């Protein structure tokens, strides 16, 4: 029988390994194997533990194995996950070669605002085209600023859950203290200020200038009850870029309720600015209601 | 190989063959016989070969009369056979087989695409149909295959049914299928006996511009520009129905696909589904942009004060758009104040 | 092979051949204390003063050692192996802890144990050692090599899915995946996972990986277990070609070359060869005499009689088609002669199942068949088995 970490099929020999190590993005016509007995190597990406096999199987996902000669796959790192492909190459949007096109899969798709007024849903557009866990050729890739993963092992990248966002590196942030630092394994609650009613964002928004928010991390914000107002001039949701698909300039709201003062009354909530009582009628301490 | 028809030959067409030889070590004659799967029509004689050489020589049937007329439908094994001698039995230098399908008249199979097959996304629009001339047939299976490309595959047997009786049309409905060429395609709806290899039925063609042929949705780009935006309920939005622009442009040779726009107002339903301006059914649809209508001008009032998505799409058989434009439109009625 | 790592504690092994003076299994066993000095100076304090054999054979007795026992990893450890009668080899295990990193010196001598002393240099000449690659440690990389894990009610929006079900691999997209064929495209806001049905030759249960199958089988694109093919079968895997573009939907990985997609991969072997097997991986030449029919099951044997040679001159011989061999499989099952041949007159075979002897080269040896000369006052009608 063949020794295990090998293979040896009657209809294919060879190994195809490391298809994206390579700039051009093609494969490479290994033939490595054992001398003792001449059995071909598994290709990187997979790995053989009983003796005999003719198919040596493909690594599951949340492992790896970049070696050839693989006994058995390892558990991707706590930080990083399982994904064909580098982060860039998977967070890049434009090709160089054209005849491969292969440096160019876009895997984010991420439903961030547009740049500009505009607001585009998700902002890559197309399918997905490069997809699988499984396969895994090379390092464990880094995470999609997105989402995170706990544990050693993970099949998927999980999302961060709402009220919670994981920016892209430490230093391309928006609203982080200064001293904590982003390792991709824990998802940083969101800042005051802002919501998040969805998963897997990069950074949440700023609440529009009506509706404010006191506490951290608030999956939606708190609506200004009327005898109140809240005026705030930078209060806009950053703007992802097209060019690398990242945010930027995001502001925080009014974290305070910040009461309407005296003389001065506010009926209606979820409202800016805060409107002068009618003749005849007297507000006679901040924050009333009504006249 | 077959030199006849292309298409898999019937019991009555009758087959011609082309058969080259060539000879990489030596330059001398040889020949050549012919032995049918049915043994009983024919068996051809010994005729002379010359120099041969590298070079593959047009030999064989050239003003022959080597064709032979099938009786019975199956897979049949015709075998060329080399001889250094003209005598009996001489040295049988070579002899290469070939397989040759002869399916059955009786049986039509007919394949309807109802709609317009999108790339990436499964087209499950598919259907066939199997009118057999005989009264009774036996259990069918068939297998759809996308296109003639080395890369794309045969697809699994389906058991269409029995067909049991009479000459009347049976339906079967095709699991769905991808593609991915955003081009033209060449589908093949093959048809077999037993579930496991058997013998071939018959085999359908796109034949002449019916062919499957494969649409990006991203590639279409519509315009819309109807009236103002932030108007009122007592304004009246203008749908220029000369200024929305539909265009592929994407390949010159696509299929037609009707329009279609709502207000999003359940006052008036949908406009009715009709072909882009001065452009009749079934013809390509046009690479560069041109209006949904000749000389049309709507006027339309929302009686509601809400957000309407004035959005038209482009339907084709069935009710699947590919290519959808939505617009939103505003309405207020706070503006107004009398005293 | 080198250097290990620095700070797991790392067994060395030493193998020791008694080269072939083998002690014979009919006698008694023999011991040898093999000892060694790892370099570094963590354990008593400072280096062995000299390299001879005799400070080396009284460092430690440490044949014994519980993991706990604060000697368990001794800079410099002597232990006594055993050989049992009737076997060469001797494998000598030290456990070695390396606090620190930097270039150290394995010093490694062995000794002829002999009750309960300790002798001299058990390789020939007085105070020969052999010194090991001087090595420099390296940062000991963490990575737990087992399968893949599972996060218990994690929260998830609408269609993401921690595990998918039998015959559907995960994917991470963020189109929308009905079953395994999709059915709208750019419909979730970000990407989240979704399920895909596998292609034919892979079969796949507990999905994250999606496996073909060993070449024994073959598979249909959503199955839970591959499917057997048949016993007269060798399932073929159709070459699956690649994808050129990067922007085009892929079949399975790229590592993956061919697949068994559905039955008609189950080829049937040509004559002369039978697969009785279920797996069927390649198919059996059937031996010498034996015949075979098409896609055979098992050879029978030729009758009384005759031989086993090619079949060109008789009529209807049973031989391989060109077809058969050249457009399935290639050149891996060439044509071989299958039939049976009767021998001429004046000679009998009284045996069944004897085939004609080959030659490799035919102008130095000519072939042969194996019918006798039908000894002298009798003759034989053409293929007979007993002369008259």
């Amino acid at each position: 029988k063949c020794p295990p970490g090998t293979y040896r099929n009657t209809w294919f020999s060879g190994q195809l390994g490391s298809p994206f190590i390579t700039a051009d993005g093609v494969p490479v016509a290994t033939t490595l194997t054992e001398l003792g007995s001449g059995c071909s190597q598994c290709p990187p990406g997979t790995y053989a533990p009983t003796f005999g096999m003719s198919v040596c199987l493909p690594c599951p996902a949340g492992t790896f194995a970049s070696a050839p000669g693989a006994t058995a796959c390892q558990q991707c790192k706590p930080g990083t996950n399982s994904l064909m492909g580098d982060r860039t190459q998977q967070m890049a949007l434009v090709v160089t070669n054209a005849a491969n096109d292969f440096p160019a899969l876009r895997a984010y798709t991420i439903s961030g605002m547009v740049a500009g007024p505009a607001y585009a849903k998700p902002i890559v557009t197309g399918p997905d085209t490069n997809f699988f866990m499984a396969g895994k050729s090379e390092t464990c890739s880094t995470n999609l600023p997105g989402y995170y993963t706990d544990v050693d092992g993970l099949p998927i990248q999980l999302p961060c859950k709402p009220g919670t966002f994981m920016p892209f590196d430490t230093a391309t942030a928006n609203l982080l203290d200064t001293g904590l630092t982003v390792d991709g394994t824990q998802c940083y609650t969101c800042q005051t200020g802002t919501f998040n009613d969805e998963f897997s964002q990069p950074v949440c928004k700023a609440c529009w200038s009506g509706s404010f928010a006191s506490k951290r991390g608030l999956p939606t914000c708190e609506i200004a009850q009327p005898g109140t107002f809240t005026n705030v001039a930078a209060a806009a949701n950053a703007t992802f870029n097209t060019a690398t698909l990242i945010p930027t300039g995001l502001v925080k709201g009014a974290q305070a309720p910040t009461p309407c003062g005296m003389g001065y009354f506010q009926s209606s909530a979820e409202t800016t600015t805060c409107t002068a009582c009618a003749v005849g009628t007297y507000a006679d301490q901040a924050g009333l209601a009504a006249c | 190989d077959k030199l006849g028809p292309t298409v898999n030959p019937t019991t009555s067409d009758a087959v011609t063959f082309t058969a080259t030889v060539a000879s990489p070590d030596s330059t001398t004659a040889v020949f050549f016989t012919l032995d049918y799967g049915d043994g009983v029509t024919a068996e051809t004689t010994r005729t002379t070969t010359g120099a041969l050489s590298t070079t593959p020589t047009a030999n064989l049937v050239s003003a022959g009369t080597y064709t032979v007329t099938y009786a019975s439908i199956g897979t049949k094994f015709v075998t060329l056979r080399l001889y250094d001698s003209a005598v009996a039995p001489g040295v049988l230098l070579a002899s290469k087989t070939v397989p040759i399908y002869v399916e059955d008249s009786t049986l039509t199979a007919t394949l309807l695409q109802s709609g317009v097959p999108r790339l990436n996304l499964a087209f499950s629009g598919f259907k066939g149909r199997v009118s057999s001339s005989t009264a009774n047939r036996a259990d069918m299976w068939a297998t759809i295959q996308l296109d003639t490309a080395p890369g794309v595959f045969e697809s699994s047997r389906i058991f269409i049914g029995i067909a049991p009786t009479a000459s009347t049309n049976y339906d079967f409905v095709i699991p769905d299928q991808v593609y991915n060429l955003e081009g033209a395609k060449t589908t093949v709806l093959r048809i077999y006996d037993a579930p496991v290899g058997g013998t071939l039925l018959r085999t359908f063609t796109p034949a002449a511009a019916n062919a499957v042929y494969v649409v990006d949705p991203s590639k279409y780009v519509l315009t819309l520009t109807v009236g103002p935006t932030s108007v009122t309920t007592a304004d009246q939005v203008t749908f220029t129905q000369t200024t929305t622009e539909v265009s592929y442009s994407a390949s010159a040779t696509s299929p037609i696909l009707q329009w279609r726009f709502n207000w999003d107002d359940p006052s008036v339903v949908e406009t009715p589904l009709a072909y882009p301006d001065a452009l009749t059914a079934a013809s390509n649809f046009p690479t560069t942009a041109t209006a949904v209508s000749s000389a049309a001008a709507s006027t339309f009032r929302y009686t509601s004060t809400g957000s309407k998505n004035a959005r038209l799409r482009l339907y084709d058989g069935a009710n699947n758009v590919i290519a959808e434009k939505i617009v939103v439109i505003t309405v207020s009625n706070a503006g107004y104040t009398l005293a | 092979p080198t250097t290990p790592y620095t700070n797991i504690p790392t067994y060395f092994t030493f193998t020791l051949l008694r080269d072939p003076p083998v002690p014979p299994s009919a006698s008694s066993g023999v011991q040898f204390a093999c000892a060694l000095y790892t370099g570094q100076n963590v354990n008593p304090a400072s280096a062995p003063s000299a390299i001879t054999d005799a400070v080396y054979k009284t460092f430690t007795d440490v044949t014994t050692a519980v993991a706990t026992d604060a000697n368990y990893f001794a800079d410099q450890q002597l232990r006594v192996v055993t050989m049992a009668p009737g076997t060469g080899r001797v494998s000598c295990t030290f456990p070695t802890l390396y606090a620190a990193a930097g270039p150290f010196s394995p010093k490694f001598f062995v000794f002829e144990y002999a009750s309960s002393t300790v002798g001299a240099n058990a390789l020939a000449v007085a105070d020969t050692v052999t010194s090991l690659t001087s090595f420099t440690t390296q940062a000991a990389p963490t990575f737990i090599t087992g399968p893949t894990n599972v996060p218990q009610r994690v929260p998830l929006p609408k269609g993401f899915r921690t595990t998918c079900f039998d015959g559907y691999e995960l994917i991470f997209s963020n189109d929308n995946y009905t079953n395994g064929v999709r059915v709208a495209v750019d419909a979730y806001p970000y990407p989240v996972g979704q399920c895909r049905k596998c292609p034919g030759g892979t079969a796949t249960m507990d999905g994250y990986r999606c496996i073909p199958c060993p070449s024994g089988y073959w598979s249909n694109e959503g199955a839970r277990e591959c499917t057997a093919c048949p016993a007269g079968t060798i399932a073929k895997p159709a070459a699956l070609t690649a994808r050129a573009k990067y922007s085009i939907d892929p079949t399975t990985y790229h590592f993956v070359t061919h697949l068994a997609m559905g039955p008609e991969s189950c080829k049937k072997c040509p004559k002369g060869y039978f697969q009785p097997n279920i797996a069927g991986t390649v198919c059996l030449p059937c031996p010498s005499g034996f015949v075979s029919t098409s896609g055979a099951t098992g050879c029978t044997a030729c009758s009384e009689g005759t031989y086993h040679t090619d079949g060109v001159g008789t009529t209807t011989p049973g031989e391989a088609t060109s077809l058969d061999t050249t457009d399935t499989f290639g050149s891996i099952y060439p044509i071989i002669p299958n039939t049976c041949r009767q021998c001429p007159a004046n000679t009998y075979l009284p045996l069944r199942g004897q085939a004609a002897i080959a030659s490799m080269n035919l102008a130095a040896v000519s072939s042969a068949t194996p019918c006798r000369p039908c000894e002298d006052g009798t003759w034989s009608k053409a293929g007979a088995a007993g002369c008259q």
